[PDB]
């Protein structure tokens, strides 16, 4: 709505969904944030997906994630309230981009997993 | 949608509820409707506490500490079945 | 006598840089040397007889 | 070999790529004007590459003449000037006036000192012209780079305004350059940025602070060289953000006036006149006034802990207590103002030692504990 | 300095002694004396870290 350039921007549903597997990763310290984070995680091929706000003026600081997601094949999905994103991340300050990485035997696979589906059927 | 808080606010939540807490046991106890409370009191503490005094009868001292180790101890398990 | 009257205004007040560490420190508590300095004095002087 | 390899490569580059940058440069003197600009800030990170293999064979080179000027001379380019300036004869290494404009004194001292007693080889003649042109072909594609970075500097207007706006023109070419493009820097994440063309600049002796280490081209630009020493690396860092940002801006072409310049220029001179503004008021603390009467003081497992710690010890009681009469010999050279009184002296009224009290054993407080932590 | 030197401990047995002979005589010890102190011990007893 206020972000109409946010094409693959997720429902209300969704975004609950989202915001506690953000937490929950914050409580097993598998989550990044920053867009630095997770840029540099991308890089180093550890993370699964990417949460991003779609609440942001100078708003193509973001747009960057999408582009280097589609050359290390890795979903991503937009959020409504950059706030909000950033209390399902830990932190009070306002955050606009974070990634979910990987850890050897994770007990959040499985819903990782789900919501990666969930991203691809959101694609298009 | 329900919004999360960061732990330095759980914290800090916690720790307002607590010691509003205390500061109400307190002020029940300055205005009389509250007894003062009594020196919690172990076997290791039975010495120091009532050191003066067991040596008066020593075994209705041990009787009374561990009433009082008794009571605490049901009280945390009848809170915890009336949890249940 | 050049200077008017709203630049005698805009002075500012001094501020001190140091922050509350050094402005108003806490007490430097003293304690007693440790019993090991004590020990390792009457220790030492101890002779081999060979 | 590699050397006639790379300087044909480069050769053939520069005829066709280098060619069409200089046409389109006359030209402002249907191929739009942004391949060019892409294919020059290409150009740029293929001839570091060929310069790369270039001073790497230099150095195998002259490992022959001089196995030791690698480490001191950290710097590619500048190991190309100075086995330039040097060749075959290190002689030539007392007072150089050459040698100064390349190398800081610092570093000039060492490699004269190095090469006083190194077991380096003079080299033959086939050596000596390799190298020689070896080194010839490396600064004309040195000064292809500079002509290609006064190229970007001057369509900075065009292709990263916003960016161009936070920062010097010239700082933004050479991070674009070393970072390989527009859209290659603006994928960077902030921290590597400030990073971009930080020399690893060897320490002669002098302190790791001195060198200045972990420094690139934003901490030398000009906003950042306009603060003081101590509010210079934290500056940086702001920049490095905010540059990113310009970058994630212009590599999607949005506010190309500059509006997104300005709105992130503005915050940056509103964080340095905030780091800089002057200390505010503060009032001092009245000294308490002497105490009287009596204050309670709780007691407890505290209490207790503490008065163990502040307590009197045996041993500690038995050190003040001074025998009478019988003088003792003072144990102490250096000062004889120290005694153990009845501590070791007979008829301390004690047959055995007196042991010493743990509760007393000198420990480093929490936050030391931390700091040792984090240093393990 | 090998990690198997066999004067390793001699040597840091020395250079404890010589800093501690700082304080041979100070009957009152400050923040600053106390944590040289502590550290100085904590290094006597782990003598390998």
């Amino acid at each position: 709505d206020v972000n109409p350039k946010a094409y693959p921007l997720a429902d209300a549903h969704l975004t609950k969904k989202l915001l506690d597997l953000v937490q929950q990763s914050c409580n097993y310290k598998q989550l990044r944030k920053g867009a630095n984070e997770a840029t540099k995680t991308l890089n180093r091929g550890i993370s699964e997906f990417i949460v991003m706000a779609a609440d942001a003026e100078p708003l193509e600081i973001i747009l960057h994630l999408p582009l280097l997601c589609e050359d290390k094949n890795v979903p991503y999905v937009f959020v409504r309230s950059k706030q909000a994103l950033g209390r399902a991340c830990g932190v009070s300050r306002p955050v606009i981009a974070c990634s979910v990485t990987i850890k050897e035997g994770s007990q959040l696979k499985q819903q990782i997993q789900s919501i990666q589906q969930s991203i691809e059927r959101l694609l298009v | 949608l329900g919004v999360y808080l960061t732990k330095k606010e759980q914290k800090k939540l916690r720790r307002q509820t607590r010691r509003e807490a205390q500061k109400e046991l307190q002020e029940k106890v300055r205005l009389g409707l509250m007894p003062p409370p009594e020196p919690k009191v172990r076997i290791s503490n039975l010495m120091r506490v009532l050191g003066t005094e067991a040596v008066q009868d020593p075994t209705k001292v041990e009787a009374h500490v561990r009433a009082q180790m008794a009571k605490r101890q049901k009280a945390h398990e009848e809170a915890n079945a009336a949890r249940k | 006598a050049e200077v008017t009257e709203e630049e005698w205004l805009s002075i500012p007040e001094v501020g001190d840089a140091r922050n509350k560490r050094q402005r108003n420190p806490r007490y430097e508590k003293l304690t007693p040397v440790p019993d090991s300095f004590f020990a390792k004095h009457l220790q030492t002087g101890e002779n081999h007889t060979s | 070999a590699k050397l006639w390899d790379s300087k044909m490569f480069a050769e053939i580059m520069m005829k066709i790529e280098e060619y069409i940058s200089k046409q389109a440069k006359a030209s402002e003197v249907a191929a739009p004007e942004y391949r060019v600009i892409v294919d020059a800030n290409n150009l740029t990170v293929e001839i570091e590459n060929e310069l790369n293999i270039i001073h790497k064979f230099i150095r195998d080179k002259y490992s022959k003449r001089f196995p030791e000027l690698e480490s001191l001379v950290p710097n590619a380019l500048d190991y190309i000037r100075t086995v330039k300036e040097l060749g075959n004869s290190l002689d030539k290494c007392k007072n150089n006036e050459n040698l100064q404009q390349i190398l800081t004194n610092a570093t000039i001292m060492v490699v004269s000192v190095t090469a006083s007693t190194t077991q380096g080889q003079q080299l033959s003649e086939e050596e000596l012209e390799r190298l020689e042109e070896a080194c010839d072909m490396a600064l004309e594609l040195n000064a292809s780079k500079h002509r290609i970075y006064e190229y970007v500097e001057s369509r900075m207007s065009f292709i990263a305004p916003n960016l161009s706006i936070i920062i010097g023109a010239s700082t933004a070419a050479k991070i674009m350059g070393v970072a390989g493009g527009l859209t290659n820097l603006s994928k960077m994440p902030a921290c590597n940025i400030m990073l971009l063309g930080a020399q690893r600049k060897t320490l002669s002796g002098f302190s790791s602070t001195s060198v200045l280490p972990h420094t690139g081209y934003i901490y030398h630009s000009d906003i950042v060289q306009s603060l003081p020493p101590d509010l210079r690396r934290k500056a940086a860092r702001l920049v490095a953000a905010k540059c990113t940002l310009a970058a994630r801006v212009d590599s999607f072409h949005e506010s190309t006036e500059g509006k997104v310049g300005y709105e992130l220029k503005d915050e940056i001179e509103r964080k340095f006149d905030k780091w800089q503004e002057p200390p505010p008021v503060k009032q001092v603390k009245p000294l308490p006034a002497p105490l009287d009467g009596q204050r309670k003081k709780r007691g407890g497992r505290r209490y207790r802990k503490m008065k163990e710690r502040l307590g009197l010890t045996e041993i500690r009681k038995q050190a003040n207590r001074m025998s009478f009469g019988e003088i003792e010999e003072d144990a102490y050279q250096e000062d004889l103002g120290f005694s153990l009184g009845h501590l070791g002296k007979s008829g301390s009224g004690r047959v055995r030692q007196t042991q010493v009290n743990e509760a007393t054993k000198a420990r480093i407080s929490k936050t030391l504990q931390r700091t040792l932590q984090k240093q393990s | 300095p090998p990690l198997s030197y066999k004067h390793d401990t001699k040597l840091l047995i020395l250079a404890l002694e010589r800093l501690k002979e700082a304080y041979s005589v100070k009957s009152r010890l400050n923040q600053s004396q106390r944590e040289e102190l502590g550290l100085i011990e904590q290094a006597y007893d782990n003598p390998h870290e």
